[PDB]
RNA sequence: GCAUUUGCCAAAGAUGUUUUCAUUAAUCAAGAACGAAAGUUAGGGGAUCAAAGACGAUCAGAUACCGUCGUAGUCUUAACUAUAAACUAUACCGACUCGGGAUCGGCUGGAAUAAAUGUCCAGUCGGCACCGUAUGAGAAAUCAAAGUCUUUGGGUUCUGGGGGAAGUAUGGUACGCAAGUCUGAAACUUAAAGGAAUUGACGGAACAGCACACCAGAAGUGGAACCUGCGGCUUAAUUUGACUCAACACGGGGAAACUCACGAGCGCAAGACAGAGAAGGGAUUGACAGAUUGAGAGCUCUUUCUUGAUUCUUUGGGUGGUGGUGCAUGGCCGUUCUUAGUUGGUGGAGUGAUUUGUCUGGUUAAUUCCGUUAACGAACGAGACCUUAACCUGCUAACUAGUCUGCUUGUAAAUAACAGGUUGUACUUCUUAGAGGGACUAUUGUGCAAUAAGCCAAUGGAAGUUUAAGGCAAUAACAGGUCUGUGAUGCCCCUAGACGUGCUCGGCCGCACGCGCGUUACAAUGACUGGCGCAAAAAGUAUUUCCUGUCCUGGGAAGGUACGGGUAAUCUUAUUAAUACCAGUCGUGUUAGGGAUAGUUCUUUGGAAUUGUGGAUCUUGAACGAGGAAUUUCUAGUAAGUGCAAGUCAUCAGCUUGCGUUGAUUAU
RNA sequence: AUAGCGUAUAUUAAAGUUGUUGCAGUUAAAAAGCUCGUAGUUGAACUUCUGUUCAGGUUCAUUUCGAUUCGUCGUGUGAAACU
């Protein structure tokens, strides 16, 4: 059983090759249940290549401990970092008593949080977007992560981990700047990660005119979904 | 004791759901139907769920019955509740209004549509 | 901090202003006014309580909680003192960000009446709060501020910088009569101390389940004799494991030898395999006979004759070990517990450990179901499953079951009755036991159930307590038990007068006592003497050995061996049990109740019975007159009584595992 | 790491653990028992707004164009904030 059947009206769309690209969902805002809708954006025929080449990272793995019934029952917790360099990046993790169980669930998950940082410029304009449009803030339990436009080439300045997540999201050059109790690992890896997120969720100048007005896809494809497989 | 369990119970609902125009009140017709119907590997079990589901023949003469949806005697069931008189009760062309609605008529200026009652 | 009436004195907020002033304001080192209680000084006052104190009680000790007293205090004038968890543990002035009723004080309209210092309604200003809610905050608890914070700046005082040291030392032309207040260190030492929240475990908190836990009862143990385990105590040795359920008639643990580990005294090697030496001109084995010994153990000693590498001496080293270690381990097995529990997926909630699912409530023996339902569906466990028991005048058949039919035989007047013997293209009620039925809580119920799960009753039914009684037993544990069940073992120990393998005699059974299972009784619902065609379930011969049927002998337990059957639905046997019943004796007293303990005889199993293996006959006849504090098990063919078999086993049941017979009281 | 490399001590970043930028003070250390108040710090709104015309650049845009060239220049035209 290694053909995959879509229990999502969006897993449909994908997978009989109807919605076009991955950021096109991003745009509708279409919730994706269902981590195999990923993995049809990135395909495994394994050219090496290209920088759409879809990555997967163990962070974490917890022995996490509960006292029931006068036993103490173990069992492992995992984070989970997804990403291609070029713009998307997801974080997940997942609690299982077994460790390659809690990691491929944690790889589902993360999978599922799949979001679009955006690509701003520091200085002038000229060719690849180095980096984030504005400054902007992770808040994660105690922890905070405040994200700095950095000029070209000055790389990744922040801790093990946030510069680990960055790398995947491909934001090339950026200043950090960490508030909190940032050995809480999920905490500083969320943070992050919701930073990496709100990119999009500033209002730049340069987003103030009117959008598009376009029809959902489910509306244009309604007919596709209303036949009977 | 006598109280009857899962296995028991699933049963004798699917056994209603996809069968009901085939069962009877009769106990003795119902476990004969079940064991043509299905595979059950106790006549212990079988009889259980034939007796359940009689119990539950019984209790669907009576009216509905939670957990199952026999969609064509609901249907049926649904075409009996309606019955409509000639007149009904909604008359457009009189029509009575109390003194409160009648001040926001006036509000929006409708206190004057033909056909309307004060009271 | 302020709660009785009235009068007086000054003061205050809010509201109401088409009044006046016109930035006069905010916060605040200096400096000041207050400031619970307790305490201090000088007078008063003194009823209540009441530090100190005096006593009672409690207690191991109480200089405590409790009780009887009682001083200072508590109250009051003048004065000091300045401190509290002085608490919203939350600085003041100012904006701005949600919703909703209500409340206290003003005002503004409106409405009703019994027409008012009263009601109601709608506004609004100011108070004290509350209830929802935040796509706001927070580590969270929580917060309409604790919000408008890395998208960090409205104004202003104060305070903190790990924990202790320590509010200590010291200095105060700072205070205080004093107590003390205010100010206030460092050395030194230390990795944590600390905050919220989760899950467990626990509670001398609250609630709710379930079980013979208790309830209604019964049989009783605990009291007695004896039997059999433990512990003590003797012992050469009294082998040993196992101590609350979850050790202690448990280790199949009923031991005369054996078993067997313990003890005393003796014998063997089954010390392989390798290296060195020795050996064929001899390694070594054996053994008459005299001593010797418990012993025809050639064990030893004298005595030589055999025997012919099966190897001997060392040096290494393996076999073997009921020797240690269950806290080195496997396996198995107890126990929580047969209780009803335990998980995961996808959704919901938390930054998170985690949580919901898995629940208020009914209902069930059951997280069994119904229903509730941010959860939906599932898995394990329970159920189902399986074994035994209960129903078939229907099926399939039976000489290794029975019935009938027809013949006959005996006793009899016998187509009577009761018994045998035969019989058949016979038959299935009884008996085997295969197939298939059958029960599902069926039918009915203006019975209780919020009409749902379910319970209840009556009827039918072989069967309606989950039909009955069982087998199986999740997740997790408990360093539970087991090296002594294992040719499952790690490690440790003993290795030739061995902790190896044998033989002989003891020992485990030894008795002042303590503690457990139990058999038997204390009698009249009884004991004893007769009579009486009532069971079930188990077993059974490697041919004489195993069940044993006739027969004979003996007064008896038991012996013959005279005739026989059975490896068994055929034979023991479809019997041979004992309570029970019917007669008769005995007559409420240590009586024949009760028989412990003893002394002769006889028999049986075993080489061996002494330290009585069992059984038989005469004697002998104890405690015990229904059991203190305590406490066990148990709800129907059940308890209790009553015998029978099987395991053990040559012999030995007061034990165990089962089997029927007679059959309850009381709950449900 | 490397002809260098350990160690001790003061000091710098790490430290938003001294905080003006920039911290905390309901419960983790932290709002003074409470008012008055001088120094100190802090302070409501109003005054030549505005419009019209000229020029100079400086920027901008580009359906104006051009010239040449590896990009500047000239020019439009309007559009800005200026001065
Ligand atoms: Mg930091
Ligand atoms: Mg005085
Ligand atoms: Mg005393
Ligand atoms: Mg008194
Ligand atoms: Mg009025
Ligand atoms: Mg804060
Ligand atoms: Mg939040
Ligand atoms: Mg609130
Ligand atoms: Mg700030
Ligand atoms: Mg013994
Ligand atoms: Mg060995
Ligand atoms: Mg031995
Ligand atoms: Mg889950
Ligand atoms: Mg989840
Ligand atoms: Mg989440
Ligand atoms: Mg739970
Ligand atoms: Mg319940
Ligand atoms: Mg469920
Ligand atoms: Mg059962
Ligand atoms: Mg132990
Ligand atoms: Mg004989
Ligand atoms: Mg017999
Ligand atoms: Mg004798
Ligand atoms: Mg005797
Ligand atoms: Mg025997
Ligand atoms: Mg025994
Ligand atoms: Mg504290
Ligand atoms: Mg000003």
């Amino acid at each position: 059983k290694n053909d995959w059947q879509p229990q999502t009206k969006l897993g449909r769309l994908v997978k009989y090759g109807k919605i076009s690209s991955l950021d096109e969902i991003f745009k509708y805002s279409i919730p994706i249940k269902e981590p195999e809708i990923i993995d049809h954006f990135y395909p495994k025929n394994k050219d090496v290549q290209a920088e759409h080449k879809l990555m997967e990272e163990v962070l974490q793995i917890t022995p996490v401990q509960k006292q029931t019934q006068a036993g103490q029952r173990t069992r492992f917790k995992g984070f989970v970092v997804v990403g291609d360099s070029n713009g998307h990046i997801g974080l997940g993790w997942k609690v299982a008593k077994e460790v390659q169980g809690a990691i491929k669930g944690a790889i589902t998950h993360a999978k599922l949080n799949m979001v679009p940082v955006r690509k701003g410029y520091w200085g002038n304009k000229i060719a690849n977007a180095h980096t984030i449009p504005q400054k902007i803030t992770g808040k994660s339990g105690s922890v905070r992560i405040r994200l700095v436009p950095a000029p070209r080439g000055t790389g990744i300045v922040a801790a093990p981990i946030p510069k680990k997540v960055l790398q995947f999201a491909g934001v090339q050059d950026i200043y950090t700047s960490s508030q909190g109790c940032t050995r809480t690992r999920g905490n500083f890896l969320k943070a992050t990660y919701y930073a990496l997120a709100n990119t999009y969720r500033y209002l730049t100048p340069d987003f103030w005119g009117k959008p598009e007005d376009n029809e959902l896809p489910f509306e244009t494809f309604s007919e596709f979904l209303h036949t009977k497989a | 004791g006598r109280v009857r369990t899962k296995t028991v119970k699933r049963a004798a609902k699917s056994l209603i759901e996809h069968y009901y125009s085939k069962l009877t009140n009769d106990f003795h017709f119902n476990k004969k139907i079940l064991s043509e119907v299905a595979q059950v590997p106790s006549k212990r079990l079988r009889n259980k769920i034939a007796g359940f589901a009689t119990h539950l023949m019984k209790r669907i003469q009576k009216g509905p019955v939670r957990g199952i949806s026999l969609k064509v005697q609901e249907e049926e069931r649904e075409r009996r509740l309606d019955y409509v008189p000639e007149k009904s009760i909604i008359d457009i062309e009189k029509v009575t209004i109390d003194n409160e609605t009648k001040e926001m008529l006036k509000k929006l200026g409708y206190q004057n549509i033909p056909g309307l009652v004060s009271a």
